[PDB]
């Protein structure tokens, strides 16, 4: 039985969460306190200290985009999230790595900071979900033909949408709207429908780690 | 004016020359209503000594499919009346469908007063066994929070709609009933879910005052009550500061509880340890007013299953069964009120139409010719055949009955569950599965909120350049706007068939607008339906609506609480 | 034939070499000038226009460790650079990434930089060179039982060693005579022997880069 370290608002977390149950595990959930990070954590990653962690045959498997790629190669018979080729494989990860850059950062900023700071995050992010957008063009998905690598990637941060929306006091889709359009598409699938909590709380997550840092 | 006994007396004369009224009524209806195009293609004139004979002779039986074309032309642009007297004030749709598709029933001012003459009745002996303080108040779960206007510029109403919006409703109502507690803006409230909310808080109003808590359906009851489950220690917060919670937002609603509201911390503290110290919320209805006589609607049939739970809420106290009838027709009402949903009937009102039932005796169907409503064989199950003011002569509403027995001169009948089933293939799917698809799709970013969609319907405007399809949720609580635009993008998104594709992508046919309505309005339209007193079959609700289909319709446009055009495309 | 849009200077333009060459296909080199940019470079990379960037049978390919997976995956019949396992290829991409964030931000500030930001990467880097060394032991490589994945991330840091040395003001050798040999070890071979510019010439650049830009 996997045993995964998750984190009630992990993003990243989700991934994991996403990802496994995107592909066929039953498998179980440890919340951390990361005041008090686990013993079986502090033996996963002494050092990043750092969640998701999946952990199979007693190895642990890090990093959330890492670990996804873990759920391709330790089932692959079923829900596979590439497609054949090697080209499409480069694509996927080249948006996934998209998806953990520019864009993590400005939404980071969108919900983390103010004044100066955000302004320039919340174009950063305008301009992220309208790049994203026009690669969306018409696919149901992103990373094949099907539910994806990099679906799992960036449809764990449409619950923080909510947190995007307000803070910002934006509304993302009026200027990007099949992006989210296709976050609501792709909460039908079980592997997100249940792995990722309710945005209000996440909200309000967002509301604690600013009423914390004015 | 209103007493109780002149009203049962003649009540009682009226059962007892039930036959006579039958056969006035469809004297009076035929001359009333005596130059319908139908007659004309069955050959009928009027009057003379021959005429009941002549009109069951002449007049032939008629299907979903043979009316909706007909009054179809009465309610868009052609203003053109049909089969009755007059063109319709109103318009409406009839659960099950015509061939997969909308269906509707004309509207007059009579069902007006067979809704006031039949309430006067049934309040009556209902009061007989349960006598009231005519200075108290009452909780009524009740709305006509809605009217729109139709495509040629006539109103299309429900039954909450047209009767509760009328000019009569008023006055009539006051001398039969314990004023509702709420304001009639909370009642006709651009926001039914937080006016439902604030319905409670109105019942909640004048507890001591309240005799009864009325509902017209009983999960209309247990969905309330669930409900308080939910809301209770928030309510004590609101109505404790003399402020109301943010989540409320329409301003006239918000004007008429601020007229209401200042700060009282001392009551807060009476509800915590009261609310606190039931069990698993048994006997909610008692708790809250310990007084009521009864809790009151339909409790028969598709509502038994959700009565218990009720009768968990409602404790010890009787749950008493409503009469049975609708402005389709109506056929019956409770004059033995105290007894129980098992052993529950109706006796029927023979004033309010002309009615005929099919036998099902052979096997299947079975194929025999309808006999009297007197003549009626006790025991025996037939389907009601309908022939009235609202626009249905000699109609299968498509629904079995059983007789009870003799009330006196008048027949008592009996009804189990609510389907009455066949179904065809619709021309308003996108199917069942792919519209729900879209509600399910589009309702997890509700989903994030905690909430879940308790139902659903959509309508096709031709009125408009380029046409639009209007989705319209039931939902349980209140939200911010950018997750329902959100939502209305994937109720297109999720659409999964290449026609929409080319429309909506081209605009031959306009955006779909999510119009987001409150609570209880697809509750209403079944409250409507199992309510329609022809019918065990009533429960099942047209899910998208052609020009024809007009029940959900009418509670649809302005009780949406926020209304969008995507902003996607 | 093969097009590589690159950086003479760059370590991450040496792994689009070493792996390309360390395979045997043959391909074109292209050296790319940040004030006058290619055509095709726009082309092939519009969003963030960096180097090196492989164009092959008219797709793009784009980014460093991406750039090293599609050569692998593009040519999978010879010389593989990865483990069969999933976790071992897992440890390789961990640690490929631990290169190339870590490893790396305290190596732009062991070359980069002044002062007390440069003490502390100075502090950085040679703890994370012994950490690396932790990973290793007493063997030739990193992704595979021959020159790996990870190798080719690190190894063209070897390049600049000799400016680490330089700036840093430290011991790579007499620390961690590991990570260094391990770099003539690499430096044996064509690929890295052919792929590796002169460190007199990325040294010499990195200098005259210190006396520009403020
Ligand atoms: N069962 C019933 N419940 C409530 N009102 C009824 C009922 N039957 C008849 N009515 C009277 O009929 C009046 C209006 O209903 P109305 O006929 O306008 O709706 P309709 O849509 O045009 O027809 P329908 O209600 O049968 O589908 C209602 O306002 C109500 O007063
Ligand atoms: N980009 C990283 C995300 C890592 C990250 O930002 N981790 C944070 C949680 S979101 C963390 O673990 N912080 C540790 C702590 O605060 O204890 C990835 O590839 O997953
Ligand atoms: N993302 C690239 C990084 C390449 C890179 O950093 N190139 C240098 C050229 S020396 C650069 O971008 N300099 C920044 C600039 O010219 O603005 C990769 O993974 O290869
Ligand atoms: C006569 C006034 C209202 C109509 C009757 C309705 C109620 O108010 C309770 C149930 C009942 C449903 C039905 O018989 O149509
Ligand atoms: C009380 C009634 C007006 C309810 C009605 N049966 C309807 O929902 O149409």
């Amino acid at each position: 039985l996997p045993i995964l370290l998750d984190y009630w608002p992990s993003m990243f977390g989700m991934r994991a969460r996403v990802a496994l149950r995107e592909k066929g595990v039953e498998f179980e959930y440890r919340e951390e306190d990361f005041s008090n990070k686990s013993p079986l954590l502090l033996q996963s990653n002494p050092i990043h200290k750092k969640i998701p962690v999946l952990v199979h045959n007693g190895k642990p498997v890090c990093e959330s985009l890492n670990v996804v790629q873990y759920v391709d190669e330790a089932w692959p018979e079923k829900n596979p999230f590439f497609p054949s080729d090697p080209y499409g494989r480069a694509q996927a990860r080249f948006w996934a790595d998209f998806v953990d850059k520019k864009f993590t950062d400005a939404q980071f900023k969108v919900w983390g900071k103010k004044g100066e700071e955000q302004e320039a995050g919340k174009k950063e992010f305008i301009e992220a979900v309208k790049i994203l957008e026009s690669e969306l063009g018409d696919k149901p998905y992103f990373g094949g033909d099907s539910f994806g690598y990099v679906d799992i990637s960036l449809i764990t941060f449409s619950s923080w949408f909510q947190a995007y929306e307000k803070f910002g006091n934006f509304s993302i889709e009026s200027e990007s709207p099949k992006l989210i359009a296709w976050a609501k598409r792709c909460m039908e699938k079980e592997s997100v429908s249940k792995s990722l909590p309710d945005s209000e709380k996440i909200v309000a997550y967002a509301a604690e780690y600013r009423k914390n840092n004015l | 004016t209103f007493d109780m006994n002149r009203v049962i007396d003649e009540f009682d004369e009226m059962t007892r020359n039930a036959h006579q009224v039958q056969k006035q009524t469809l004297k009076e209806i035929l001359l009333k209503n005596q130059s319908a195009i139908y007659l004309q293609n069955c050959g009928l004139n009027g009057n003379a000594t021959d005429p009941e004979e002549a009109f069951k002779s002449m007049v032939p039986l008629v299907t979903d499919v043979e009316l909706e074309p007909y009054i179809k032309r009465m309610v868009d642009g052609d203003t053109s009346p049909i089969l009755t007297g007059h063109p319709v004030p109103a318009i409406s749709l009839s659960s099950g469908t015509s061939q997969g598709r909308p269906k509707f029933i004309p509207f007059t001012d009579e069902l007006m007063e067979n809704t006031l003459q039949l309430f006067r009745t049934a309040f009556a002996f209902r009061n007989r066994d349960f006598p009231i303080d005519d200075n108290g108040k009452a909780l009524q779960f009740i709305f006509s929070s809605k009217q729109y206007i139709s495509t040629g510029g006539v109103p299309v109403g429900t039954a909450t709609t047209n009767v509760y919006r009328n000019p009569n409703f008023k006055a009539g109502m006051k001398s039969i009933t314990s004023p509702s507690c709420s304001p009639d803006e909370v009642i006709f409230s651009p926001d039914v879910h937080q006016a439902l909310y604030c319905h409670l808080l109105s019942g909640i109003l004048f507890r001591d005052q309240v005799q009864y808590v009325f509902a017209v359906f009983a999960h209309g009851l247990v969905h309330a009550f669930r409900t308080f489950e939910q809301v209770w220690e928030e309510i004590v917060t609101d109505i404790k500061d003399g402020v109301l919670s943010n989540r409320i937002t329409v301003p006239s609603v918000r004007t008429a509880m601020s007229k209401l509201l200042t700060p009282n911390p001392e009551l807060a503290e009476t509800i915590r340890t009261k609310c606190m110290s039931l069990s698993n919320w048994y006997g909610l209805i008692p708790a809250l007013f310990p007084n009521a006589k009864y809790v009151y609607g339909i409790m028969t049939g598709s509502m038994e299953p959700y009565v218990p739970k009720l009768r968990h809420y409602a404790g010890d106290l009787p749950l008493v069964s409503h009469d049975y009838g609708s402005s389709e027709g109506w056929i019956a009402a409770n004059v033995t009120p105290r007894l129980s949903p098992e052993e529950a009937t109706f006796a029927v009102i023979p004033n309010l139409g002309y009615f005929e039932f099919l036998p099902v005796s052979e096997t299947g169907e079975g194929e025999e010719k309808p006999v009297g409503l007197t003549q009626v064989k006790i025991g025996e199950e037939y389907e009601v055949v309908i022939t009235n003011y609202a626009g249905l002569y000699r109609y299968r509403l498509g629904d079995v009955v059983k007789v009870i027995g003799f009330y006196n001169n008048t027949p008592q009948l009996k009804f189990i569950c609510r389907r009455n089933l066949i179904l065809s293939i619709n021309i308003d799917k996108n199917t069942e599965r792919d519209l729900q698809l879209s509600v399910e799709s589009a309702a997890k970013r509700l989903s994030e909120e905690k909430i879940e969609v308790i139902d659903f319907s959509s309508y096709i405007d031709v009125s408009t350049d380029p046409g639009h399809y209007a989705i319209f949720w039931e939902i349980s609580g209140e939200t911010n706007e950018d997750v329902l635009q959100d939502c209305c993008n994937c109720l297109d998104r999720a659409f999964i068939d290449a026609g929409y594709v080319s429309s909506r992508k081209c605009k031959t046919i306009g955006a779909l607008e999510l119009r987001v309505v409150a609570k209880g309005t697809f509750r209403k339209i079944q409250e409507h339906f199992l309510g329609l007193g022809s019918s065990a079959g009533q429960f099942k609700m047209p899910r998208c609506v052609k020009p024809s289909n007009a029940k959900v319709l009418q509670i649809l446009c302005e009780n949406v609480v926020s209304s969008y055009f995507s902003t996607a495309f």
